[PDB]
């Protein structure tokens, strides 16, 4: 039951929810964190080729 | 001594994409000793230079044969021997960027020499080794003298 | 801690060193050396970046509690 019931509840809530982004570091949004991301393994890939 | 490369060169086609400018010509020419080849625009009205011409050319990192880097700035009236004496034709540079070599590279043959002269162009290919010292930012003085 | 950011907001900047070049305009002491002009709106760089300021900033927090700051504490960078 509890193994189970674990595995039930949400991906918790955004970051920019539970943490402001004016006093912790690093909050970005979902859909620019992606962006950071993209670039990150698009460009180091790229460079050392 | 800093002779980062030397040749000798004469043309083969002086401009293949029409007459577009008034005061420098597109030079399309190659080597003979090594298989090298050289792009280079130069100025014609005060240097001027046809097809079957023969020259030779150095890239020198200092003009200087006691070979040290002391340059502040070019001051006019100075006067001692240097390289230039023996040539017609001098232009400072810039290198600002090596194409031909991608990735961890088994092969680097075919790697080529980026320079523009302040505004006047430069593309020299060849070997990837010859063509070394060749940093990014990392200034040369293009030297040649017709060669009969 | 604050729930405000230590980080330079440009609305406090600007209207404070409208109001050191004011103090430093009207009857103030001279802190930093005035170095040729008089004019404390080119001398406000200089107490700025000397960190002349004990200003007391009552930024203010939703409704009435507030904080105080005093500009080194910030971020102020380029």
């Amino acid at each position: 039951r509890r193994k189970y019931q674990k595995k039930a509840a949400a991906c918790p809530d955004p970051s920019l929810s539970v943490w402001r982004p004016d006093i912790y570091f690093a909050s970005v949004s979902e859909t620019f964190e992606t962006k950071v991301d993209d670039y990150s393994q698009e460009w180091a890939a790229q460079t050392e080729k | 001594a800093g002779i980062l490369f030397e040749d000798i060169f004469d043309v083969k086609d002086i401009d293949p994409e029409g007459k577009k400018f008034d005061r420098v010509s597109r030079l399309h020419c190659e080597s003979e000793s090594f298989k090298m080849d050289l792009i280079l625009d130069v100025n014609i009205q005060i240097y001027p230079v046809d097809l079957g011409d023969k020259f030779r050319l150095v890239i020198a990192s200092t003009l200087y044969e006691d070979g040290t880097l002391d340059d502040g700035e070019y001051n006019p009236t100075d006067d001692r021997p240097s390289r230039a004496d023996q040539f017609e034709y001098v232009m400072y540079g810039k290198v600002y960027r090596i194409e031909g070599d991608e990735t961890s590279t088994e092969a680097a043959t075919r790697l080529s020499a980026y320079v523009s002269y302040g505004g006047l162009l430069m593309r020299l290919q060849g070997d990837a080794n010859n063509l070394h010292g060749f940093e990014v930012d990392s200034r040369v003085y293009l030297l040649m003298k017709k060669l009969a | 801690k604050r729930i405000t950011t230590p980080y330079m907001t440009k609305y406090e900047r600007a209207r404070v060193l409208g109001t050191r070049a004011l103090q430093i305009a009207m009857c103030a002491p001279v802190m930093v050396e005035l170095e040729g002009e008089t004019d404390p709106l080119l001398i406000a760089m200089k107490e700025l970046k000397a960190r002349k300021i004990p200003i007391i900033i009552r930024r203010y927090l939703p409704d009435g509690s507030y904080e105080d700051w005093g500009v080194d504490e910030l971020i102020i960078t380029d």
